[PDB]
């Protein structure tokens, strides 16, 4: 059984940034805008079981907003982004959640200020209250360091299980294959080596 | 594929088709959801596509199509209701009410499709915003009529009133003009009595309904703004308060209700109401004890089962406690037979209190705070809640959050290791809760003392001990210094030191060493009061740190670093002084062993050590004996450094090696670390070095450009590269740091200045983008900023040396070379406000360049560069009109006034810029100004374009219409001049301007917006 | 779970990058403990590697004896190796991988075990 989460937020909060590094492990340094939504699978692996989230990665930006709230029908959980390094992003906040739950009367909500790693943060913790009167949770994450990333997963995963207790597991790990490299291509892994060796690693100031 | 054919209009729907696409999208996956997505999306664009939602709606089997039917209604209805033909209007309004009247009627709908019913009330609303009432004024009244008629009916006009009170009063602010807005509250306001009449009914005659939860619901939106007689004058608080707290159905919105009645605005010298506010809390409290749980009942556990709604209720009623007592607490605190209620709902907030959950005790600790801090103030209150405060005392202590400094935590292997990382998101919290423990302590210094003592005391016979005792009670300990007196502070700290020096003793293995370190040190560190008075174990103190140096464990490594600094920020006067019983002031027995001390530790630990030296060493006043000191400190990197720049003299070969360019930037960064700290004094020490370092910084930059000739760009990402790069940019972080704090701007001009430029400058110019060091941009910065006007030849020097080459890099796209373009803004804003001769010199194609430059910045969104781009633009604008009438400022208005004026609302009224709304006001505030007060001393027309003498306030206006006309070709000439109109007579009145300028933008974004609307007032 | 019946040879933090070829850029695929797993049953050694929090794995591949670990220019605490046969994800599949480590000693220990495990494998 998998549950529809639909993340919604300004445009350049980080949302689908945050969804890629959940899906590939990678981290996308370029704003490239999402075009109405996207559609991907989520699974985790816990003590309850695997939990599978369809996340709806939808469009912040209001040029590309699409279905907008339309998107929404059917979600049975949700995560609001907006970025604390950008003001005008939470005050947007109340406005997501007003078109969300507007269409989802009874579900449980993470809110998410995004972009911690930053050091000039300009919405201060203290500031955040929204969430107490509709009993959002809340977290502080950066999908740039990495702050925080599991938790809006595992709050919902709890909640939507029905089991406060529920934790992530490591998930089985298979006897890996014995393959030899095909004769035929010891010349081209020559050359895509090659290419791979002189393209710099990213980040070579990181303390991994 | 097949499902495009929704999209060819010249075709009639296929509405199965339509449902199959629909289906595709909502239920389906992978290439086919996708393609449908798109396909939708189309659908849903074609601005003819309403013309479809009728037969949608009468002959869909999907309730989804519905859905995205009525989505394009409203497009239609928010965007370009005006436009329509008038009987187009009255057609959607008559099948929109039709279909609301329908799916109430048959139950079955009504109780299935609830989504589909309350996006066709919320597009029904969106036809009231235009409509009603001057072309609708029976609304309410057969609204009210039809409620009796029918409970589906009455419900669902409960859901309509409720979405109508949110766009009316809760988001109008950024979606109406304030006209509109001021239109719309009126509207209901003045028919808010007979609403209220049938809300209050229906509350009188039902018992936990879904009718009622609806009326409830709209009541909660309704208490944001109607007046308190509503509330106060009939019975409404008794239902609330009573009957409608003890069904769950019903209890968790009511429970909101009463928050919002604990805020309404209310009669302070009013004894009825007074007893009103009482009553209801009181009644409110009954229910909870007899319906919900008791005061003694594990709240902390309930949460934690996390059943039904439990979580959400506990959540909502401490919000309702905490909000009413903030407000009221003092209705309840002089009469003796209200004492037991005081007392009931604060330990209800006391067990609240004890919830394991972040977000919820931040509000209950928000609400402690509140307590304490008043009754800290307030004469004769704080008795009354003694016995709470006692019960606070504890759940604070226990529930300590590990502060900054503690850099030790316990892994998932139950390992005591040094962080990976700031646990950035409880900063806040820790000094939330230091904050409400120092007001408790105050409140009662005995009670905190004997708590902490004899917790401490079981952690020692063993009966408590845990990591998360110790370390809670420990953090809890050090949080608290300041409120004790010194003698009781003395007693206590050396009972405490003590006692975790034994636990020390008594804890053996790894990670117990480790807590218990951490610990200790944390409290030592913040009790300097104490150790200023008690030098012999102060000494002590630092030398068992110096051996915390040499330990194997990195996080009690770490710590040791940073509480030596700590307390050296605090205790510094004791290190400089010779204390009675030694033979030399301390600093010099550091100084002396300075390199097995640190021998150990991490280069950037090393530079923490020296960095601390440098606040001790500037205690010392005597100027000789400083130097002196400051010679001592640094003998081991100039030894170091001497020896560096003899062999790099002889050879530039040796410098290829990565273990000398280390070595290098080691040196350099301990220069910066004592110059962080010494700042004016370090003078001496950069005096010895500056030469050499300039030249080093020479051979450095030529193997860097050479190593980028023989090898191509990928020579910037390499070690070598990189490390000789942090030599330069370490060397620019020095004399910036040096210049940032000099005192003696003289030598800075005359000793420091024309060497920096001379190295630095066509170094930057002559190496290629990738090789720049955004860095040289930040140093410069700095040296304007401190001499720039003693400086103008240098000035000059640096834009022509950085200017161009710079802009070239960063004009292409708003992403590449970040910092470059970061710190390219900050530099010339720094120029534009100390040296503003530069600019003029320039030549006419350079300062148009810079006028480009400017307007590029505000189309950022990178608030770093927008920022420093409007207020570069303002600070120019200034510039001119300070010259007053010449050339000069002539030339720049007739060049470049129009240039700012179309480029500011540019950005005002693009949607991409919002961010920097209140800049961009203030500038073309100012530029409109210069007109209306006739500063423009020039014509801003050319010859015969407008009549001769044709004053510049009349060419603005023909010139903003005809630019507003072409850019928003849906407004009519009427809109457009009424904008103009009263925006240039808001032109000193920043705050009306403002609002003028958004009520512009609520109308862009729609067709017939009324221009009466920019007469508001 | 899957790793009763193993030995651990050696462990150690490690940021994991894979190579898209099209976009020609080096991907994080995870940040974590990088363990080299010795069968006991088999005495065939593996790298298993598991994401921070979500204990995910990104890397699960035997230490094939033809492997070579190779110089990335952007650094002297990384190797880059292709591997032939990684199920991290499931589906066997071909990856060019890079491995970067915390320190240069760092990085100097792991290609010594990784050599080592390779003999092992070779038995
Ligand atoms: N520093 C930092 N940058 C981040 C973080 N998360 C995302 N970003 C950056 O922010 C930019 C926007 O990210 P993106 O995921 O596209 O945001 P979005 O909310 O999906 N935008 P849209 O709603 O238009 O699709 C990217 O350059 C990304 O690298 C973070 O945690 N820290
Ligand atoms: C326990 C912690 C520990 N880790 N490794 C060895 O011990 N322990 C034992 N002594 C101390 C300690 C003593 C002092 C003294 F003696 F000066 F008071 C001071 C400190 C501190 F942290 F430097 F203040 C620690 N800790
Ligand atoms: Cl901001
Ligand atoms: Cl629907
Ligand atoms: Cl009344
Ligand atoms: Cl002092
Ligand atoms: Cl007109
Ligand atoms: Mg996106």
């Amino acid at each position: 059984v998998q549950f529809k989460l639909v993340l919604v937020g300004d445009g350049g909060t980080g949302k689908t940034t945050f969804v890629k590094r959940h899906l590939t492990g990678e981290f996308e340094k370029k704003y490239v805008a999402t075009l109405g939504v996207e559609v991907h699978p989520l699974v985790f692996h816990t003590n309850r079981g695997p939990i599978k989230f369809n996340v709806w990665d939808t469009a912040g930006q209001e040029k590309f907003g699409g279905l907008r709230d339309g998107y929404y029908i059917q979600a049975q959980c949700a995560i609001i982004m907006f970025d604390v390094t950008s003001r005008v992003t939470y005050k947007n906040v109340p406005n997501w959640h007003r078109d969300l739950v507007r269409v989802c009367e009874n579900i449980p909500i993470v809110l998410c200020g995004n972009k911690v790693d930053i050091k000039d943060r300009k919405v201060k913790a203290k500031s955040i209250v929204f969430h107490r009167k509709k009993n959002l949770q809340y977290y502080d994450i950066s999908a740039k360091s990495n702050y925080n990333f599991e938790k809006p997963f595992l709050w919902l995963a709890r909640k939507l299980i029905g089991d406060p207790n529920l934790e992530f597991v490591a998930m089985p790990a298979l006897a890996p294959p014995e393959v030899v490299m095909d004769p035929a291509l010891a010349a081209q892994y020559e050359h895509d080596l090659e290419v791979a060796q002189t393209t710099a690693l990213p980040d070579e100031d990181d303390d991994l | 594929g097949a499902m495009e054919g929704i999209l060819d209009f010249s075709n009639d729907l296929d509405i199965a088709l339509l449902d199959q696409v629909v289906s595709t999208f909502y239920q389906g996956s992978g290439v086919q959801q996708k393609q449908a997505q798109e396909i939708l999306t189309k659908f849903q664009d074609n601005p003819d596509a309403w013309q479809k939602a009728d037969q949608i709606l009468q002959f869909s089997t999907n309730p989804q199509s519905k859905f995205i039917a009525l989505s394009i209604l409203d497009k239609l209805i928010t965007r370009k209701w005006k436009l329509l033909p008038n009987d187009h209007r009255i057609g959607i309004r008559n099948f929109v009410v039709g279909m609301i009247i329908s799916m109430c009627q048959d139950d079955e709908v009504f109780k299935t499709q609830k989504n589909l019913i309350n996006k066709s009330d919320l597009t029904l609303v969106q036809i009231l915003k235009q409509e009603w009432p001057q072309n609708w004024p029976e609304f309410i009244p057969e609204l009210i009529g039809s409620s009796s008629s029918s409970v589906n009916v009455c419900e669902n006009n409960m859901i309509v009133l409720k979405l109508l009170s949110e766009e009316v009063f809760d988001f109008s602010a950024e979606q109406m003009t304030q006209a509109k807005a001021l239109h719309l509250k009126n509207s209901m306001s003045k028919e808010f009595e007979q609403i209220f009449k049938l809300c209050f009914q229906v509350l009188e005659q039902g018992s936990s309904s879904s009718l009622i939860v609806a009326t409830l619901e709209s009541l909660l939106r309704y208490l944001h703004w109607i007046p308190y007689r509503y509330i106060y004058e009939t019975n409404i608080l008794e239902l609330l308060s009573t009957k409608f707290m003890t069904s769950p159905d019903t209890r968790a919105i009511t429970l909101k209700c009463l928050t919002e009645v604990s805020n309404l605005k209310i009669p302070q010298d009013n004894d009825l109401i007074k007893r009103q506010t009482v009553l209801f809390f009181q009644n409110t409290l009954q229910q909870i004890a007899t319906s919900v749980m008791p005061v003694t009942a594990d709240l902390k556990a309930t949460y934690a089962n996390a059943n039904g709604n439990d979580q959400s209720f506990l959540q909502d009623l401490a919000m309702f406690l905490t909000t009413y007592l903030a407000r009221n607490r003092a209705l309840l605190e002089s009469d003796e037979s209200l004492r037991e209620l005081l007392l009931n709902a604060h330990q209800y907030l006391i067990q609240l209190s004890k919830i394991e959950e972040r977000e919820l005790f931040k509000t209950t600790l928000d609400y402690w705070h509140n307590l304490v801090a008043d009754l800290f103030y307030e004469p004769l209150k704080k008795h009354i809640y003694e016995e709470i405060c006692s019960q606070l005392r504890l759940v604070i202590i226990e529930n300590m959050v590990r502060p900054e400094e503690v850099l030790v935590v316990e892994n998932d292997e139950g390992e005591i290791v040094r962080e990976f990382v700031k646990e950035s998101d409880t900063i806040q919290l820790y000094k939330s809760e230091r904050e409400v423990l120092v007001y408790l302590t105050h409140l009662n210094v005995i009670d905190t003392e004997e708590i902490m003592i004899s917790k401490l005391a079981r952690q020692i016979d063993g009966s408590e001990w845990s990591w998360h005792n110790i370390n809670t009670l420990s953090w809890a300990i050090g949080s608290i210094s300041g409120t004790m007196s010194e003698d009781t502070e003395k007693r206590f700290v050396v009972t405490v030191i003590k006692d975790l020096l034994d636990l020390c003793v008594k804890k053996r293995g790894k990670d117990n060493k480790a807590v218990v370190a951490s610990d200790i040190m944390y409290v030592v560190g913040q009790y300097p009061r104490f150790l200023k008075a008690h030098w012999n174990f102060l000494r002590t103190v630092i030398l068992k740190l110096f051996e915390f140096m040499h330990e194997t464990h990195e996080g009690v490594q770490d710590m040791a670093c940073d509480t030596f600094i700590k307390i050296v920020q605090k205790c510094k006067y004791h290190f400089v002084i010779q204390q009675p019983r030694e033979s030399e002031p301390f600093i010099q027995t550091i100084i002396r062993d300075i390199q097995k001390t640190t021998a150990d530790l991490q280069p950037q630990q090393v530079h923490t050590f020296y960095k601390a030296c440098g606040i001790i060493i500037s205690e010392e006043r005597s100027v000789a004996e400083r130097n002196r000191l400051l010679s001592d400190l640094m003998q081991l990197p100039n030894m170091a450094w001497d020896t560096i720049v003899e062999q790099s003299t002889a050879n530039p070969t040796l410098l290829l090696d990565s273990e000398t360019v280390k070595i290098i930037a080691n040196i350099i960064k301990t220069n910066v670390a004592v110059c962080t700290s010494m700042g004016a004094d370090f003078y001496p020490q950069l005096g010895h070095i500056y030469y050499n370092m300039l030249q080093l910084y020479r051979a450095v930059s030529s193997m860097i450009s050479a190593q980028v000739a023989a090898e191509g760009l990928i020579a910037t990402k390499t070690p070598k590269v990189r490390g000789l790069r942090t030599i330069k940019k370490e060397i620019l972080k020095l004399v910036e740091t040096y210049i940032s704090k000099a005192r003696n701007l003289d030598d800075v001009v005359k000793v420091l200045v024309e060497p920096l430029l001379n190295a630095v400058l066509e170094d930057y110019m002559n190496n290629v983008p990738d090789a720049r060091d955004a860095e040289v941009l930040n140093c410069m910065t700095t040296v304007v900023e401190k001499v720039g006007h003693m400086i103008p030849q240098g000035v000059i020097l640096i834009l022509q040396s950085v200017f161009e080459c710079t802009l070239d890099m960063i004009n292409k796209d708003f992403t590449e070379y970040p910092e470059h373009r970061v710190e390219f803004y900050k530099l010339l804003k720094v120029i534009n406000e100390k040296s503003f001769a530069a600019f003029l010199e320039l030549p006419p194609a350079a300062f148009k360049l810079f006028v480009d430059a400017i307007c590029w910045a505000f189309k950022h969104n990178n608030r770093d560069v927008e920022v420093n781009g409007l207020q570069i633009a303002l600070d120019l604008v200034k510039n001119i009109e300070r010259m007053g009438n010449v050339p000069f400022a002539n030339e720049f208005h007739k060049n470049y006034f129009f240039i700012f004026v179309s480029e500011t609302f540019f950005v005002l009224t693009d949607s991409d810029h919002k961010s920097g709304f209140s800049k961009q006001a203030l500038l073309l505030m100012k530029l409109i100004s210069l007109v209306y007060d006739n500063k423009i001393s020039v014509p801003l027309y050319q010859e015969a374009e407008v009549p001769q003498g044709t004053s510049n306030q009349v060419y603005l206006s023909q010139y903003l219409a005809n630019m507003l006309s072409n850019a928003f070709p849906h407004l009519t000439s009427e809109q457009i001049a009424s904008f103009l109109s009263a925006l240039t007579k808001q032109c000193k009145d920043l705050v009306v301007f403002k609002g003028t300028l958004r009520d512009f933008l609520v109308q862009i974004k729609e067709v017939g917006g009324d221009p009466t609307d920019y007469l508001f007032a | 779970t899957a790793e009763e019946d193993e030995e651990v040879l050696y462990k150690v933090r490690a940021k994991l990058f894979r190579f898209d070829k099209d976009a020609k850029e080096w991907k994080e695929r995870g940040t974590g403990d990088c363990k080299f797993l010795k069968n006991k049953k088999t005495n065939k050694v593996r790298i298993l590697m598991r994401r921070d929090k979500t204990l995910k794995i990104c890397a699960n591949h035997i230490i094939a004896p033809e492997y070579t670990l190779k110089p990335n220019v952007g650094s002297d605490r990384s190797w880059v190796y292709a591997c032939t046969a990684d199920i991290a994800e499931g589906e066997a599949e071909a990856f060019t991988f890079a491995i970067r480590f915390g320190s240069k000693e760092n990085a100097d220990k792991f290609k010594e075990e990784f050599e080592k495990a390779q003999e092992i494998n070779k038995k």
